This record gives structure tokens, C-alpha cells and sequence, in this order.
């Protein structure tokens, strides 16, 4: 099959193990934002559901799979791989609604349909947009949808931008130096220490920031998912050209990600962008090894190339340089591997961002 | 490895 | 292979991976009560250790290695399966110990060691001391091990006590309630609140509390690394009887462990008790899904059976009643996949 | 008579048996509010009362007739139902006022009165205004009413806001859950949860609480006692449409009431909020078996239905959606059988 | 029927009504001294339970026949006559217990069983024992019990002591005097006082005390269950003459009771005497209109007189007389309004209990 | 009537 050719056997276990827990499914359905911005997408276009066959891809305990029946959907088919299926089974019992929602437990890439649809649903999106890599199995799916049928989210667009966190930076090494000690308990590590600070590099930072971090304007990546192709994310190549607004060091690229749904009544937009109240997906940031100086001006040109594996996610290799000086910075990272650095703290802003007296603004 | 343990992250 | 026959490989890839992380070395490596109590019980025992052949199992960095070679071993095999035997072997090189300490990669059930040793090292303990299901593989190793040689930690005592405590049972019981609601978003999901509330408690709870909730004496299962088997550890059954010292609401069962390593000058213990400092395993409590009530002086008699799993760990089965009223408890708890409360 | 035809015989006698002990009249007396509110209305609208005639629906110990000849009424007949009758009797004599205050024992739909009146007073509010069904009995006592007479209390408005309390909530929630247990003395009782789950949650909450729980601006729902007929309080509709002013758990709704005598002179307000002094009223409020998540500027809309039962009282259903997500909570409760937390 | 004749309906319907609440259910169920005692009672003598027949005289939730199934019973009829008989049978079917309980609802009075019983269980006890008049259904119940029957409890002990405590019997004028005032809002409500005064001393007293108010030795009125008839509880005349441990005023006397489950291998007792742990029964007072002045070494003599009426209740008469002195007392008052005085404090002992210096035992 | 409002007394 297309799913097990990709995708290695204990990263297939581990994955759709995870997605067979009720607390899992919980914790999505919470996300107000995320959840909400679903019901709102499918309910305001009622005309694409009304008496209309509906494909809902992975759809875990079938939230969706409901919101598109309260649209008005003659027949929907909800295939689900883990054994969240059974637990989809029990909700469409009991909401009575047999007649009209069909679970279809395993893999979009190996079931059976008994006809083509009008429009496929899902929620693939993986934090920064692409890890788990289940846009392919929801592009996969196309093969069901009829000719002029529509896609529940149509379009995704994945934001780069270059910021500054000296802190972030520094923490790797204050990490690491753990290893720089010549007696620890009788034993010299200092011969671990680059070790310890590249595995700390390969990471990237999953948590929110405060907008005022990022040096430019985003620059953004956009998959069409009604024409795309499975194979157009095996290899993801985003060059930016960033036109800095700031001056200061930049120590890596912040991403974040929007999706549409293109309805024919109205377009709905989910949006996790740092400006944007904060979604389970966060945002995610990429360190450089080195950080590169620009001034406000300056152009930040470099290339950010997802390649994917066997694991459900994608090697990340980014490289940069600041045009007016030739600096240059790259990286290697494993987007299955974050740090997951989410404290609940408000984001502080960058030192400096004072224009005026704070002393003389108290009282205001 | 994080990503193996909890695709999706945890919003309190 | 051994390991291979009662481990599944998606989970035996996840779980050296995860050891091959320089971060989850310095995690155990920086517990201090777990090292430094490794390290004295070792060199206050420097006979056992002076001129004789070791083997480390699961050396990781090779910490442990580095302080039998401090006793004066002559001889230190490290046996790790993790790609973390490659930093090891760099940290011997750079602390000058090529001539002592031999790193060997692979797992020990799988690897061939040039002669038998006289004491075996370990940490194999995990969660609630038996998570991972290590233990086998440092029984496993005794194939290598002298007929008069030991065994450090020689002994592992894991402790039972019964506790309250509404206020995690109350989490636990919200976090499960929230497939009751009848319209969410317009969805009715109480069908699986009877699904959701077994999940929920089938999760071991880890982090530590005061010993005021106990209600009553813990009781003890002893594995005497020395004479047990491998198999020995596939099946555990612990029965208990708990003579209750407190009235009020059981929740559940409490478990932390001491080791004990016997040496020929003196007996050192590393206790991860909830009287005694934190160390990185804190305590484990398994809540029970509708709580026991029971008077003082009462007796909470069961059983806690841990079934050996091909994921490296146990199947939990708790059963509990309060003789006095026959009111019983049941649960089934995935020892894998705890809850980490410790905020 | 009217009444015995929507009163069932039981609840009848304990109802009178209740109002014919003195120390559910002290009760009453001494909710300073409720009696001093009631007084500085009459006497300050004297006019109302000098010389006139006067009716004083259900008057217990006879308060209220001491309040209207303090005014200057000319005859008041004082109709009481329970055993209470003859100790007011005692008290008109006692005061040397039995030329101006003549008790009849009897209810109000059964005696009959030697001419028409000026004027009606009564204090006829349950708790949540209606339970007791006796503003009927004050309605219906207005064919006794002279064409422009006057009615004291004049109108009354009911108010109902939606409110968040976790810690209510979990309490009732717990005792309901005391039939999970699937091993009470070796027993399974959990197959009883949702009954009594159903039990726990038809009871309304008598209590007080602070403003700061609720969750949007109240809706008002208003009885013009002048104006009203005895059978517009068979069945009260009344629709809500709630615009949140905080994000949260939405457990149930709040309700209390407030009272004015419309006066010749000056109107006067008797209030229950949780804004204002206790009264023996507290205020009442109905619980979600589940609550309803809520964010703010979402508007929280539904129905509340009494529907009038043979036990004097009301069975309340409350229908709520959140607008924006279609969550819905429908409940059932027993206006009668409220739980007393205070 | 015998029950209909005896009770007046306005009474039955909201007794019936009461108990059809699961919440009153669960007050009971978790008062553990009774559940608890009547749970040991039944499972320590099996051999009376084992392979019989039972009846179980106003089950409720059926709590009682479920012991009676642990026990080992082959059968067991559980009559109720509140709506709670439907809550009963829905727990004998989630049990796995049709074949072996069978619930009948209505009164025991008016149903018919299939067959005879060996034991007949019940709990038909009310405050002061008496109240409710649940012990004339039980000891009607015998038509069905088999000659060599057996009855669980056996025997019920009522007992009765004289107390002294100034400051419940003061307390009833300081109620009393709220209308003994010349201008309540201008109205004089003095002529009322007396009538208050008479209001509150028709009330018995449900509480709690400590035994050290009690001025003698209690005596007790047994009621042999297997003897008894139902016509010997309609009137029930309690002499007593109690001799005066304690010098002092006598302001009433106070109520408890126990009842005995005579087993064939043991005797198992349920009391709630002010001595044992509190019960949701707690104990009753009833006051005497004045005070009775009593030496130790005195006899305090007279009646408890308890009437039966078609309330479910007892209209009881007390008479008392201190025989040195010829000093005598008496009151009437209505057991089926009570005033519940229990706030939840320890209760104080009498002054003047200390015989020790208390500051020399400060630090004993 | 208290009695005929609450037959058994409420027990904490
Ligand atoms: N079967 C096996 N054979 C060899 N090593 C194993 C093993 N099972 C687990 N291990 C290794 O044993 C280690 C346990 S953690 C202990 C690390 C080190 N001894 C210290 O005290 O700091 C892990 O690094 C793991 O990779
Ligand atoms: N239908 C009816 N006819 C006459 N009296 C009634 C009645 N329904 C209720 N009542 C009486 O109305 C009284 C209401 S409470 C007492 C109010 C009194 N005015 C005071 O302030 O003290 C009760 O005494 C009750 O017995
Ligand atoms: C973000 C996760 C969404 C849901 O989709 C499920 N899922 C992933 N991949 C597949 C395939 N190939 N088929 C069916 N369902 C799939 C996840 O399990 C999750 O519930
Ligand atoms: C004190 C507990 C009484 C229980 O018994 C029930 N009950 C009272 N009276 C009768 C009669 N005559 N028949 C059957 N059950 C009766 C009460 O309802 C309560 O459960």
C-alpha cells in the first residue's frame, strides 16, 4: 500500500497507538479555535454538505463526520486508522445517525468506498503544517473525490520569518555546558560537550513568541490541495528573500500556518499565527547554529528544504546569509523531534522595544 | 523521541 | 535472541532511542541522591571491586564504569545498546581508561563477553521499579557472572501502601466526565464516558506527595537480584492485607522501591521513598476507579498482579475490598504509559 | 371552588398546617426587609388607604390590616385560610381595632365579602416569585376589586441571568455520584446514576450568592397584578436571550425578584437581588446536568417554562443553547422540593 | 386494608412520597453504624439466610435483600410501597439477582406473597423507635412468617432517663418572647406569647447530648417482635421510677433506642444511645412544662403515655413526680413535629462537672 | 410538620 511503502513499521505503531486514546481526541476538541473554526467552515456552507456524499479523512472520534450531518450531508464516510474508530462507531450509535454516518476503520490508502464523494474533510495539519506527513494521505484521497468536487481545508499557507531570541539561543549552550566539567563525581565530560550541543541544535522550539521577535515580514509557502499531488511534498523547497525591518542578530526562522476553506457561500480561515489566539500546534522556530548580524535594510536570502522520511515527518535543512556581508548560517533539524519549551508565561518582548519613558507612561 | 510520543501537543 | 522474543521491535526502537539522547543521560546523570549513592556505595566497597572483572549492564555514558574503575577494578566491560556506547567510548578515551573500561556495543542478551566477571552493575530500576523490564536483562547477564560473584544493587524492594486523595482522584474523574457532556458542539459523547473513565485511570499517576495520605503500613515484595531468574519477573503477584490506621476514602495504591547494595564492608541503600529526597523516579500511584471506604482498624486485602507485556513493561491488575463490608475495587492499569502529574 | 379544582386535597392541608404554626409567622415577621418594606409603602402612600376599604389577601397574624389602619383605612377584611385566622382575631382585639379590621377565616376563591374594596394587599411571593401558586389567590381576589382599585404589590418582575459556580455544581454532581459506585457494601448501584443524577439536578438551589457569578445582564419577566388574569399563570413562557460578558462554564440560571407598590404618593421597591439584603426569599438557582461552555460576546438563548402542578407549585423547564456551537442543555425541575444549601 | 383504616391519606402521600427520593435512599444507606450492623448482622448468622426464604418489609433501594442474596437466601420478596420499589427492582436486574429477588411493590399490608417465609428482615424504625408506626406493617408482615420464623432485629429496647439542661428548656421563652412586645411596627403582639409558649413545648426535641445530663439510670420498654402484636403498639404506656444518681432541676426526659438481630450463632445490637456513635436517628427530649427540683437518692416516678394516631405518628403524654417531695410535672406533645436542634458541635457537658481542679490538669 | 417533610432525620 501507498501508507505502509512510506512509512516505517514502528513509526506507524507508535503513531496510530497515540491517536486511539480518548484523551488525545479530548485535547484537540478542546481547542476552541480549532474546533470551532471546523464547525463554523462546514455550517456556513451549508449548500457544500447539503445532500451531498462526504469523504472525512482520519476523522478520530467523527466530530467532523457530525458537523457535516448537521449541515445537511446525505452520506458521509469516515475512515479512521487507530482504534479510535470503534469509539466513532459508539458516538454515531448513539447520536442515531447510522443511517447517514459510515466509519470505516483503517488506512484512507487501503479501504474501500462504495462511490466517489462531492467533498473530502479532514484535519491533517501536523505542527508547522507538515510534520506527520498526513497531507499526503489527505491528498491521497482525491482518488474518491468526483471531478468537480471541493476539499475541507481547500488551501494551506505555511509563514517563514527570521527572528531574534537571544535567550533561546543561549539556553542551548547553558544545556550543553552541563558536559563542560572536568570532575563530575571523579569524570572529565568535556569531551561530550559539542555532542550534547548539536543534539540540542537538531530540535526545534515548539512554544509561542511575542510578534515583536520576528526581524521582517513572513514570507509564505502555499500547498493548493485541490491540485497538488501526493508526490509535491516528498521534497518541500521554500527560498525566502527577507527584507529586514529590524537590525540585530538572528538566531533562526519562526513558522507558523494558515488554512482556508473555500466554501461557495464563504471562505473560513484557521489561522495559528503568533498574532492570532494560541492553538494547540503553537508555532514552531528553527534555530541556526550561528547567529547572523543584519541591519534594518539589509536582505536575508537562504533556502528552507523539507525532504520527508520513513518516520512520518521531514529532515529540515535551512541555510541562510545577510546579501551585504556574505555571512551565512545553516542547520539540520528533526521536525519529529521538537522541544516542546511551552511554559504558560505570556511571551516577553524583546528588551529595547521602548520608545517612550515607561516611567513616565505609569498611571498612564 | 517527542514527536513518537505526542504528535499533537498538549493546549491546558 | 532473548530480548528479541519478548520485546515487540517498534517498541524496542523507540526505547533505545530514547537512550541515545545525551538529554536523558544528564537527566539520570544529574539526580544526585541516584549517583552519588551509586558512586559511595561503590568506593566505600572498594573490595569488592579491587582487581576483579566487571560488567556494567545498560552503561549509558558509563558512569557507573568509571567509579567501579576508581574502586580499582582491573577489568570493566560496558555493555550498551543505545548509540550512546559511542559517547561512552569517547569519554574513556578522553579520561584515559582504554586499558580498563571496554565498552561493548549491543544489547547483553545478543553480545559475547571474552570471560566471566566477578560483580555485575546496573541501574536497571524503572517506574515503580519494574517499568522497562530491565531487571530481566540484568538477571540475564548472571550468565556471565562467577558462581561466588555479586550483584550491585543486590537486592530491590518495591512498597505497597494504600492512600487518600480527592483532590487527584477529582482531576482524573473531570479529565474522564468530559465524554458525559450530552451536546458538545451539538455532539452527544456520554456513550463513551464509561470508555474515557477506564482510560483515564488505566494511567499510572508519577509524582511524589507526603506521606499523611497513606492510611496505613506499607507492605514489601522483595527480588533478590542474586537468586532469581528471568523469569522469574515475567508474572508478580503481590498479595497484601493492610490493616487500616486512618478512616476515610481509599483512592488507590502507592508505590515507590528501595535497592540495596550488599557489600562485603558494608549494606548501602538508595531509597526513592515518599519520606526521602526526590530523586528523577519520584513515586507511582494507581488509582482505583471508585474509591473504597473504610474505618480505621479495618483491613484492605487484594491483590496487585503485574503481567509482563511485549512493550517492556507490565499490565497492572489491582484488586481491593474492605473486609469488613465486601465492598471491592478492580482496576487495570498500563504501567507504559503513566500520567507525569509533577508540575 | 377554584381552588380545590387546581390543588390537590393533600398538599392543601399541609400547606395551611404549615402557615398555622406562629413560628413560620415570626419567620416571615421578622425578615425585617420584607415587613419594614411593606409598611413604609402603605404609610407613605396613606392617601391609598385613608378611609377606604381594604382586602388583605391571606394575612396570617394580620400584619399588613395593622399597617393599612395605621393609614387610615375605614374597614379592612383580613382573609386568612390557615388556623392562623383566630390569632389574628386575638391581635385585632388586643390592639383595640376591631371597628376597622375584620378577619375572615377562609380561602379568598370560598368566603364571601359584604361589599367591594378599594384596594388589595397581600403578600402572596414564593421563592422564585411563583412557588405556592398564591399570587392566583390574589389575583383572583381582584372580583372583590372596584373598577380603578389599587393592588399592593402593583407588578412583579422575575430576573434570570446565567451563572458559573463550579464549586455548587461539583457538590451536587458528588452526591448524585454516590450511585456509581459499583461496590456499596458489595452492591452495584451504578445503574441507578442517571436516575439519580436526574433526581439531584430537578431540585432548585435555595441560597445567595454574589453578583460577580453571573455571567450576562438578566432578562426580566414582568406580572402586572392589575392588569393579570388568573390563568396567564398556568403556563409562564419565558424566553431568554443572553449576550455573555465572560468566557466560561454557564452551570445553570439564577433567579430572584423584585416587587413595587405603585402608590398615589410614591413607588416602592421590595427586592431579593444578590445585590441587596438577605431576605428569607435568598434568591434560586436551577442547575445544568451539564454545563454549557460559553465565550464571551456569545449570546446564550433558550426557554424557561413553568408550567403550574396540582402540588401548588410549578414544574420548570429550562431549554439553553450557546448560539455560536448549537451546545444545547434541557433540564427538569421541581419548583416544590428545593434544596436548602444556606 | 389494615393500613388504609389506620392512616390518613393526606399523611401517606407525602410519607410515600419521601421515601421515593433517592437522596433519602443514600442519608440512610450512608449512616454506617446502621447499614454496617445490619449488614454483620445478617452475613455473621447465615445459617439463617442460607437456602431460606425472606421477606424484606419496606426494602427501598432493596439494600437489605442484597444481604440477605450474600448471605445465601434462595428467595427473597422485597416489598416497597414508595416509587422507590422501581429503583429496587432496576438494582436487582443490574445485580444478576431476578431469579432470587423478587420486588413487590406496594404495602405489605395489601400484597400477597406466593408462599410463606423462614425470616423476615426489615428496618421499621423512626425516631423514638416509634415514629412512622413502620413497626405495626412489620409485625403485620407475620401472616407470612412460618411458625419456627425468625425476625431481623428480634427485639427493640426503647430507653428512657431523665436530664437536665437549663438552657434548652430557657430557651423556649427567649423564642416565645419575640411576641412579647408592645410595638412590633406598631402592633402589640403580647397577647400571643402564651400561644408560642404552648407551640414550642408540643415539640419534641431531635439531638444530640452528652450523657452527663442524664440525672439517673435509664429504663427500658422492650418489644419482643416475634410475640408482639399489631394492636399492642396503638397504645404503649411506659412507666418508670427513676432513681436520682445526680442532685438537681429535671427539665425532661430523653429517648433512644436499640434493637437486637438474635441469630442462631450469634446476637448482633444497633443502638443509638447518646454513649455510641451518632446515628441519623440521633436521640429525642421531650420537656417538661416546669422543672422538676430532684435529690440524689430521690424517685423520680410517672408515665410515658404514646397514643397512636392516624398521622403515622404518636401523640405522647408524659407525667412525672418527684414522690419525696410530691412535686409534679407533665406536657403534651406531637412526635411527628419535631424541632431538629442538631447543629454539628460537640455537645458541652453540664456545668459544674469538674470534681479536679481544671487548671491543675492543664498540663496533665 | 417537620415530620411530614423529613421522616428520618439528614446525617453528615
Ligand atoms: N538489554 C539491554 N542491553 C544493553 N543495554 C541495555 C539493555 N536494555 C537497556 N539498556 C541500556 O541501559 C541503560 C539504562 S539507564 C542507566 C545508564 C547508566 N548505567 C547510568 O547509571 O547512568 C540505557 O541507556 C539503555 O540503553
Ligand atoms: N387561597 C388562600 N386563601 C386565603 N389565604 C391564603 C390562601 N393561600 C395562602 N393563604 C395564606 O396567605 C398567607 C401568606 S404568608 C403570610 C402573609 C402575612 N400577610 C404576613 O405578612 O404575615 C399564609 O398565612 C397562608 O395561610
Ligand atoms: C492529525 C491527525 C488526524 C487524524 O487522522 C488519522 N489518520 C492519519 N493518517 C491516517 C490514514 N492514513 N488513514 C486514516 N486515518 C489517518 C489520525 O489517526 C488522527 O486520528
Ligand atoms: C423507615 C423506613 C421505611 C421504609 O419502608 C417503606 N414502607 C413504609 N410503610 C410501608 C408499607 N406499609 N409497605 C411497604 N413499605 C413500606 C418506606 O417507604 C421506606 O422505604
Amino acid at each position: 500500500s501507498v501508507f505502509s511503502e512510506r512509512t516505517e513499521e514502528s513509526s506507524a505503531v507508535q503513531y496510530f497507538q497515540f491517536y486511539g486514546y480518548l484523551s488525545q481526541q479530548q485535547n484537540m476538541m478542546q481547542d476552541y479555535v480549532r474546533t470551532g473554526t471546523y464547525q463554523r467552515a462546514i455550517l456556513q456552507n451549508h449548500t457544500d454538505f447539503k445532500d451531498k456524499i462526504v469523504l472525512d479523512v482520519g476523522c478520530g472520534s467523527g466530530i467532523l463526520s457530525f458537523f457535516a450531518a448537521q449541515a445537511g450531508a446525505r452520506k458521509i464516510y469516515a475512515v479512521e486508522a487507530s482504534t479510535m474508530a470503534q469509539h466513532a462507531e459508539v458516538l454515531v450509535k448513539s447520536n442515531n445517525l447510522t443511517d447517514r454516518i459510515v466509519v470505516i476503520p483503517g488506512k484512507v490508502e487501503e479501504v474501500s468506498l462504495p462511490e466517489q464523494v462531492d467533498i473530502i474533510i479532514s484535519e491533517p495539519m501536523g505542527y508547522m503544517l507538515f510534520n506527520e506527513r498526513m497531507l499526503e494521505s489527505y491528498l491521497h484521497a482525491k482518488k474518491y473525490l468526483k471531478p468537480s468536487g471541493n476539499m475541507f481545508p481547500t488551501i494551506g499557507d505555511v509563514h517563514l520569518a527570521p527572528f531574534t531570541d537571544e535567550q533561546l539561543y543561549m539556553e542551548q549552550f547553558t544545556k550543553a555546558n552541563f558536559w563542560y566539567q572536568p570532575s563530575f563525581h571523579g569524570v572529565d565530560l568535556s569531551a561530550l560537550r559539542g555532542a550534547a550541543v548539536d543534539e540540542y541544535f537538531r530540535q526545534p522550539v515548539v512554544d509561542t513568541f511575542d510578534i515583536r521577535i520576528l526581524m521582517a515580514k513572513s514570507v509564505k509557502y502555499t500547498v493548493n490541495f485541490l491540485e497538488a499531488k501526493e508526490g509535491d511534498l516528498h521534497r518541500i523547497e521554500i527560498p525566502f528573500k527577507f527584507h529586514m525591518l529590524h537590525s540585530g542578530l538572528v538566531h533562526g526562522l519562526a513558522f507558523w500556518f494558515d488554512v482556508a476553506f473555500i466554501g461557495s457561500i464563504m471562505t473560513v480561515w484557521l489561522s495559528t499565527a503568533p498574532t492570532e489566539p494560541l492553538t494547540h500546534w503553537y508555532q514552531v522556530r528553527c534555530l541556526f547554529q550561528s547567529p547572523l548580524f543584519a541591519k534594518a535594510g539589509d536582505t536575508l536570502s537562504g533556502t528552507c528544504l523539507l525532504i520527508a522520511n520513513k518516520r512520518q515527518s521531514y529532515d529540515i535543512s535551512i541555510v541562510a546569509q545577510v546579501d551585504q556581508t556574505g555571512s551565512k548560517s545553516s542547520n539540520l533539524l528533526d521536525l519529529k523531534n521538537p522541544f516542546f519549551r511551552y511554559t504558560g508565561t505570556t511571551p516577553s518582548p524583546p528588551p529595547g522595544s521602548h520608545y517612550t519613558s515607561p516611567s513616565e507612561n505609569m498611571w498612564n | 523521541s517527542t514527536g513518537g510520543k505526542a504528535p499533537r501537543k498538549q493546549l491546558a
